[PDB]
């Protein structure tokens, strides 16, 4: 393929946002229930 | 395709006269002056030195269409002053603040770099 | 076991998504058209 | 280590002078 | 499709900032701390680059017309 | 007399309105016409 | 009896605070720095060659945005104004740009300091792309793969923004007076509170509040007006703020010659 060098930087930018992302997205939705089950 | 030449809001063309003044005969010692390719950047600018002046009794002005780079004023003055001595003593003294305002500032640039 | 989040479910309908795409049902049925539908026609 | 390895006494002293599940990061490549 | 010159509405220049966006993104910080590094103060110029997709990069792939 | 391209392996070649429409080395059946000549200005608004 | 005060000072920023003067000149000073500051821009376009992805006036768009040094273009001369044939040097500012990419494989990038001046004013500061640095390369403008070239020649002019924004010295120009709103111009709309739910304006700590026991007082005019002006790095700040007061004194100067003229 011989990709460029920003198409390459980006796919590291979405790697590592995909992941940032999954880690904190589902932390804030369990703290979330958990609060909306003990009320 | 029906889109006016962008240089037409400033360009004065060669048949069309800067100012024309006329009086206002329904009051006395009013005049009437048009101003060609100009806007409110010098229109508000004329209109509040002119307010502060204790000889004029009334001044406004009005931009008829904002597709059309014209406006109008409407000038009256006392007994004794001539309303056209006013506009004059007006530009004067405003382009009399802009250059006290103008050296302020450099000696201050100056100062500060 | 543990919970399972909005995150989870988002993540069953990227796996959907990621096997079947969005015209599926369109290729499926020529496919199926092409493969046997002529012959037993014929 | 990282802010998770500070001791919690020192992490209660950063005090500006928690995410929200509504803010995403973003992508340029999706998913599908 | 390329990084815009100018803001759409006041007119800063953030065309030359595409490539040191980049490389912040890179080196791991977050993209509203990335836009502060660059001075972008005003949302309306985070807004241009923060919402920029650059298609050029996939009409370069095409084989030249020309040559 | 007139200057075309191939669709395929962008060859430049010229055609003299008796010939096939086809590349010449490649065989492309697809040509393009290539850019004139004439002073070509954009007034960069 | 107007007054400067200069709170921060840069080449490409200057934040002040002007006093002792109407908000109509305040406001029309604003205008004329942003509107009426003549520049020099790229407005005319030849192109020899152009073999990359993105359409010729895309191109040309993008050259037209480029800001160019325009310290001297006082002495310079308006395009329709200037007697000579076709363009000359006394009305106009030359650049060439040529890039071509070499290898068979990635990608070179066109940037704004490949363009190269050819001719312009004898001795005058102008044409020339600005740059922050002298490492900076300048604004992005095309990006080439193999066999793609790029040849134009471009035409710089001087002009106006009331023309086109191209030609604009400024990018925002900040502006406000009286934060803690003792002349009551505005109305704040609130819930519960009016005071709790509006963030304190950036200068309410270089006036004193008013005091709870105050009455409100009707003589009061805006007074001090507090400005930041940002240039896009064609012009210096200083040098915007005083030729826009100067662009302002020769519009005054003509109204004032007509003025006379007309008997
Ligand atoms: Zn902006
Ligand atoms: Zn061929
Ligand atoms: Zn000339």
């Amino acid at each position: 393929v011989v990709a460029s060098k920003a198409s390459s930087s980006m796919l590291k930018i979405d790697q590592r946002n995909k992941k940032l992302n999954n880690r904190f997205i589902r932390k804030a939705e369990m703290a979330a229930v958990e609060k909306r089950k003990l009320r | 395709m029906n889109a006016p030449d962008r240089f037409e809001l400033f360009i004065l063309p060669d048949d069309v006269p800067k100012l024309k003044i006329t009086p206002d005969s329904r009051v006395p010692n009013c005049i009437i002056i048009k101003f060609e390719r100009e806007d409110h950047t010098l229109a508000n600018l004329l209109r509040e030195e002119l307010a502060l002046y204790p000889d004029v009794t009334f001044v406004a002005y009005k931009v008829e269409h904002p597709l059309f780079a014209n406006f109008v004023m409407r000038l009256q003055t006392e007994e004794g002053t001539r309303p056209k001595q006013a506009l004059e003593r007006a530009c004067a003294s405003i382009i009399n603040k802009l250059k006290t305002l103008d050296h302020k500032f450099n000696e201050e640039w100056n100062i500060k770099n | 076991d543990d919970t399972i989040t909005t995150e989870d479910c988002w993540t069953v309908i990227s796996a959907f998504f990621e096997e079947k795409g969005l015209v599926s049902q369109q290729l499926d049925s020529f496919d199926e058209f092409m493969e046997t539908s002529i012959q037993d026609l014929v | 280590l990282a802010i998770e390895n500070l001791h919690p006494d020192d992490r209660l002293l950063l005090v500006d002078p928690s995410p929200v599940f509504f803010l995403r990061r973003p992508q340029y490549v999706s998913d599908g | 499709m390329i990084i815009p010159v100018r803001c759409f509405s006041c007119g800063k220049v953030v065309g030359d900032k595409w490539d040191a966006y980049l490389r912040l993104l890179e080196e791991g910080k977050q993209e509203g701390d990335a836009l502060d590094e660059l001075k972008l103060k005003r949302y309306c110029c985070r807004r241009m680059v923060l919402t920029h997709v650059d298609l050029i990069e996939k009409f370069l792939r095409y084989n030249p017309l020309e040559k | 007399g007139v200057k075309y391209t191939c669709g395929a392996c962008a060859h430049n070649f010229s055609l003299n309105k008796s010939d096939p429409v086809r590349c010449k080395e490649c065989g492309h059946r697809v040509i393009y016409k290539a850019r004139t000549k004439r002073m070509i200005q954009f007034d960069a608004r | 009896e107007p007054k400067v005060n200069i709170i921060n000072a840069q080449d490409d920023e200057v934040e002040l605070m002007l006093s002792d003067v109407n908000l109509s000149l305040a406001n029309s000073l604003r205008r004329t720095m942003l509107a009426e500051v003549p520049t020099l821009a790229i407005d005319l376009v030849e192109i020899k060659m152009n073999t990359s992805v993105l359409a010729d006036e895309f191109i040309s768009h993008r050259l037209g945005l480029i800001p160019l040094v325009s310290e001297d273009v006082e002495e310079m001369k308006y395009s329709r104004d200037c007697t000579c044939e076709d363009y000359c040097d006394e009305c106009s500012v030359v650049l060439e740009l040529s890039a071509r990419h070499e290898g068979e494989e990635g990608t070179t990038d066109v940037y704004s300091s490949s363009l190269i001046k050819v001719s312009g004013p004898g001795n005058l500061n102008v044409g020339e792309p600005v740059r922050r640095d002298d490492y900076d390369q300048g604004i992005l403008l095309c990006k080439l793969r193999n066999h793609q070239e790029l040849n134009i020649r471009c035409i710089a002019k001087k002009g106006i923004a009331k023309e086109h924004a191209k030609w604009s010295p400024c990018s925002a120009i900040a502006f406000e007076y009286d934060p803690h709103n003792k002349l009551k111009h505005t109305d704040f709309w609130f819930e519960v509170d009016a005071k709790k739910e509006w963030p304190d304006s950036k200068y309410a700590t270089w006036e004193e509040p008013p005091k709870p026991g105050e009455v409100f007082d009707y003589k009061a005019k805006p007074n001090r007006f507090y400005m930041t002006v940002e240039t896009t790095g064609s012009l210096k700040a200083n040098q915007v703020f005083s030729r826009g007061i100067k662009t302002l004194q020769e519009k005054l100067a003509n109204v004032l010659f007509e003025l006379e003229n007309s008997r």
